[PDB]
């Protein structure tokens, strides 16, 4: 069972991406996916019909495109992640004003029209003359086996604008970052100003966790998940740069495109069972320093199917106003549950679990 | 919508209304699915004889909103 | 500017394309296909006699389909004579008729040229215009074209003719790049085919305009998978038209190997070919102009290049090229049949910078102290530690010039980079020249409490100059050196995914 359902649009700027990201949507068809592609600018496109959801999932790879047809906007975007829908956005430098908005009401900020990024360190051997093609290295890759994949990955080509992560959101994910050396501006015109991006600050690829779950993914480059790029071989321009056979971006692009669906990382909450020690209900009201037992399951989705979850970090909290006691809850006979001994102090005290880990779902429960 | 129905009602097309209303008993026929009702004619049914008679059903809660949520300036 | 062929045959593409036509037979059609698109493109079959017998086998004299496809494999292949009866010699003649289609048509006219058969060709024109006045489709309209290829010349060819001109007007525009009709990939090789072949056999010049033909090729070659046999010999047939005909030659011209680093080298060599990548050796080349981008002033003009093979090289090695980029004019000349013969081609030249007299140094921020200067040479590296703190700042002072000029140098990267060595932070700062183009950076640690959040700690200090002219980038450790910002009067969210500390309660003692 996929937490999200296989209805999917998909927004063009052209009928001629689909050729050229044959290799793609392929890849994504055999997982059961059901693609509908349509027209960016097609009048007929709408989202939402008398209060539901026509497509569970939205990828738009419209990235020169000024304007949505028919009823799509950023505010109706907006509404689709809050009903829990997983939205990919590719750009380039073309992109349109709309992409720009959309990044800012998620926290991710697209660079000026036109900018690319520049490196002229690690730019590829293929590259046009320009220092726009940059190899970036796997090291500047996220450190979650979750959302990337646990296997090792080649180099991989991007080419697109840089966009900066705002640090006052926390929610946001830097899933890729650029070189040390890497930094985006115009490249014709000097850079008497401070970069927009620069250093390890530039981030190629960021992810999104809502506090409803919707995952949201930003790619600043379209060619990236390109046939072109997958197939192509990779060698820094730079003397003594080993020649690999093949990229990494195949197998970097199946690994995300499972996140942002949901196929990974999806955690749920069971039934949670408190009562003294001894017994078999919960009482209406515990006495001072009694002595109680907690319980909790939790499951994770593997393969679609749930299974017991294998989370040893678990940890519960005794809170009234701040927190008087936390432990880790022991896995025992495929449940968490501990048992302690209440405070000396009567009140309103609440159980709470706050299993918040990167790259899974963020799971909270108060009794 | 056997569930749904609130009443049944039938009496015959004539002027006596408040007479021609007609005795109904629910009643299972064997074999078939559903509820049924057997009405007792005022005067027996010859052969190739006709009789016009009216039957009253209501039910409810057939009626569901769509879409289940609106604003106020929205309409129902 | 003329329009530059933005898509053709490579030499890779048309053995690919002799691949996809070198493929076993299954119909009399693929026959056809196969053996006539090898043709076009000058392939040979290396089992042509058993094609011929195969042809043989499957022909079947009461069928106008098979006997079209027949006559012309025969044609193509080489000997390939086959027995026809007089039954069939009528059928053709009967299938030229008001109430049968223009394909019918266009299929009895090339049997019986292919088998020589005698045919009356005014009459198969009056036939084939009658029928094409209800059947005004484009497909139509293109076999329509190549009947009056099969027809003689006496044939009142002028009004088929006249479609073409309304083809062209029918033709589908991309804008500025690609013509092409309605029905795809195929419909146009075939018309290309079509037209230059009529053309050609009436002796009168295609109507097209060069730039149309341009265009129109460009969207044949557009896509370079031809699933279908037919796509691929309807392709093919248009490649060979256009690479040899009468009238117009494509003149494609590209670069041979990366120019952006041709500063090495100093030579430019331009490949010259036609559509399938035969090249043009009779045709001369000359460098029409050059200009630099910077000004757009003319360096060197009515220079010719020579052909040294199947390439055409022009040297400039007594013009010595300043760094920047310059945008080379060239024309193609000789055969008059030529299109496109003008391209423009950018040529990009590289130079190396020098980093000298760099000069690492801090000053006390009273200036009671003259400031202590330690002279450093890259990639020598400064020794001894250097200290920016609440009483002494640190400046960095450095020139820029190229090493093989000595000119001043601005490149377009220019930063300095303080990595903390413990925590693995960096901080970037940009430096920017004076007046006098020496780059001049100083460190208040003061001030420059916002940009490292103030943390305190050993940074390296590293030089980053690039440029997209620069050869060789640096990416310098300049020297190592310690900030100590005045002490703070006084982070947790950073662990977003970690245990939090174990906490317990105290129990109060008995009494
Ligand atoms: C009327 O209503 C009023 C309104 O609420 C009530 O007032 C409330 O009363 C409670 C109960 O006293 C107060 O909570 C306690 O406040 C103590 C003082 O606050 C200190 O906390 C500051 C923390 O600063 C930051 O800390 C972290 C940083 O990341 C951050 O999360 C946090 O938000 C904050 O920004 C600290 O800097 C200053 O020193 C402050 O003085 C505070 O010390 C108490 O913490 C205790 O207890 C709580 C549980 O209540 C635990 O969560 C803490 O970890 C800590 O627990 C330790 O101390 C307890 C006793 O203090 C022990 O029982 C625990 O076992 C544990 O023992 C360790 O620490 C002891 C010393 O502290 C050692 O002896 C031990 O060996 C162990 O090391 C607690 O928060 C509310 O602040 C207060 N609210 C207000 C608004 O005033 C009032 O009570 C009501 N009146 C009546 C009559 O009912």
């Amino acid at each position: 069972v996929c937490a999200s359902g296989p209805r999917t649009l998909v927004l063009l700027d052209n009928l001629n991406v689909r050729e050229t990201h044959s290799l793609f949507f392929r890849s994504l068809k055999d997982r059961g996916f059901e693609l509908t592609f349509k027209t960016a600018d097609d009048p007929s496109l709408s989202l939402i019909k008398y209060g539901e959801f026509l497509y569970d999932n939205l990828i738009i790879f419209s990235p020169s495109v000024e304007d949505f047809g028919g009823n799509i906007n950023v505010e109706t975007i907006s509404a689709f992640i809050d009903g829990g829908g997983s939205v990919l956005v590719a750009a380039s430098s073309d992109i349109g004003d709309p992409l720009r908005e959309l990044g800012s009401e998620c926290g991710i900020e697209f660079d000026e029209e036109k900018t690319a990024v520049i490196d002229h360190h690690n730019y590829d051997i293929s590259d046009l003359g320009q220092h726009t093609l940059i190899v970036a290295d796997t090291e500047n890759l996220l450190k979650a086996p979750t959302i990337v994949g646990k296997s090792s990955l080649n180099p991989i080509l991007f080419r697109g604008v840089g966009m900066v992560a705002d640090p006052d959101n926390p929610l946001v994910l830097d899933i890729l970052t650029g070189s040390s050396t890497s930094y985006s501006f115009f490249p014709d015109k000097p850079i008497t100003q401070y970069p927009h991006a620069v250093g390890k600050n530039t981030l190629l690829i960021a992810g999104l966790q809502a506090r409803n779950n919707a995952r949201v993914i930003f790619s600043g480059s379209l060619d990236f998940f390109s046939d072109s790029f997958f197939n192509s071989a990779v060698q820094k321009a730079a003397p003594g740069s080993q020649r690999y056979s093949q990229t990494g971006n195949y197998e970097l692009a199946v690994a995300l495109s499972r996140w942002v669906f949901k196929e990974e990382g999806v955690l749920r909450v069971g039934p949670v069972s408190h009562h003294r020690v001894g017994e078999t209900a919960p009482p209406n009201a515990y006495t001072v320093t009694d002595l109680v037992e907690y319980s909790i399951v939790i499951q994770q989705l593997s393969n679609g199917k749930w299974v017991p979850f294998d989370g040893d970090d678990i940890q519960l909290e005794f809170v009234r106003i701040d927190p008087f006691v936390r432990t880790f809850l022991k896995k025992k006979g495929g449940k968490y549950s501990v048992q302690f001994k209440l405070p000396d102090v009567y009140g309103v005290f609440q159980f709470k679990v706050d299993y918040n880990r990167l790259g899974y779902t963020h799971l909270y429960s108060s009794t | 919508l056997e569930a749904r129905l609130a009443h049944l009602g039938v009496q015959v097309k004539g002027e006596d209304e408040e007479e021609n209303n007609l005795e109904v008993r629910e009643t299972k026929i064997k074999g078939k699915s559903g509820r049924f009702f057997t009405v007792k004619l005022p005067v027996a049914l010859d052969p190739g004889a006709k009789i016009s008679v009216i039957v009253e059903t209501v039910y409810t809660h057939v009626l569901h909103p769509y879409p289940t949520q609106i604003t106020q300036s929205e309409k129902q | 500017w003329a329009l530059t062929p933005t898509h053709y045959l490579t030499k890779h593409d048309v053995e690919r394309l002799k691949a996809s036509l070198d493929r076993p037979f299954t119909n009399l059609e693929s026959a056809f296909y196969s053996i006539v698109g090898l043709s076009s493109l000058g392939a040979q079959v290396p089992d042509a006699k058993k094609a011929c017998t195969y042809i043989r086998s499957n022909l079947d004299p009461s069928n106008v389909d098979s006997l079209f496809y027949a006559a012309q494999a025969s044609q193509a292949l080489s000997g390939c004579e086959i027995s026809i009866s007089n039954e069939t010699k009528d059928l053709l003649l009967a299938a030229v008729s008001e109430d049968s289609s223009v394909t019918q048509i266009y299929h009895a006219v090339a049997a019986l040229s292919g088998f020589g058969l005698p045919l009356a060709s005014q009459e198969a024109l009056s036939a084939l215009t009658a029928r094409l006045s209800k059947e005004e489709t484009v497909l139509a309209t293109v076999q329509a074209l190549q009947t009056a290829s099969h027809l003689s010349q006496q044939a009142d060819l002028r009004s088929i003719v006249e479609e073409i001109e309304d083809l062209v007007a029918r033709l589908d525009e991309l804008g500025g790049v690609y013509l092409q009709f309605e029905e795809g990939l195929e419909t146009t090789a075939l018309f290309v085919a079509a037209t230059y072949k009529l053309m050609d056999h009436v002796g009168t010049e295609p109507s097209i305009k060069e730039d149309q033909v341009i265009q129109l090729m460009n969207a044949i070659f557009s896509k370079k998978n031809f699933e279908s046999l037919s796509e691929a010999f309807s392709v093919a047939s248009a490649a060979a038209v256009l690479s040899h005909n009468r009238y117009h030659v494509p003149v494609v011209v590209v670069p041979e190997g990366s120019a952006s680093d041709t500063h090495e080298q100093a030579i430019l060599r331009l490949q010259v070919t036609n559509v399938l990548s035969q090249p043009l050796t009779q045709a001369t080349v000359k460098l029409e102009h050059a200009k630099s981008v910077a000004s757009r002033a003319t360096v060197l003009q009515k220079t010719s290049f020579t052909p040294v093979g199947d390439v055409f090289e022009l040297n400039f090695m007594n013009v010595k090229f300043s760094s920047g980029y310059y945008d080379f004019l060239v024309e193609v000349e000789g055969d008059n049949r030529y299109i496109a013969n003008t391209v423009e081609l950018r040529v990009k030249i590289s130079t190396e910078v020098g980093i000298t007299n760099v000069d690492l140094s801090t000053v006390d921020k009273d200036q009671s102290i003259a400031p202590k200067t330690t002279r450093v040479t890259y990639p020598a590296k400064a020794k001894g530690t250097f200290i920016a703190d609440s009483h002494q700042n640190f400046a960095l002072f450095f020139q820029l010039v190229d090493v093989n000029t000595g000119a001043e140098l601005t490149p377009h990267q220019t930063f300095v980079r303080l990595h903390n060595q413990k925590t693995g932070q960096e901080v970037v700062f940009v430096a920017e020249p004076d007046n006098k183009n020496v780059y001049k950076f100083e460190l208040d640690t003061s001030e420059r409490k916002i940009e490292f959040d103030s943390a305190s700690g050993t940074y390296t200090l590293y030089l980053i100059i690039g440029d997209a002219t620069l050869k060789n980038p640096i990416l310098w450790n300049v020297a190592d050196v310690v900030i100590k910002f005045p002490e703070e009067e006084a982070v947790l969210s950073q662990n977003l995914f970690t245990p939090k500390q174990e906490i317990q309660h105290l129990f109060r003692e008995p009494e």
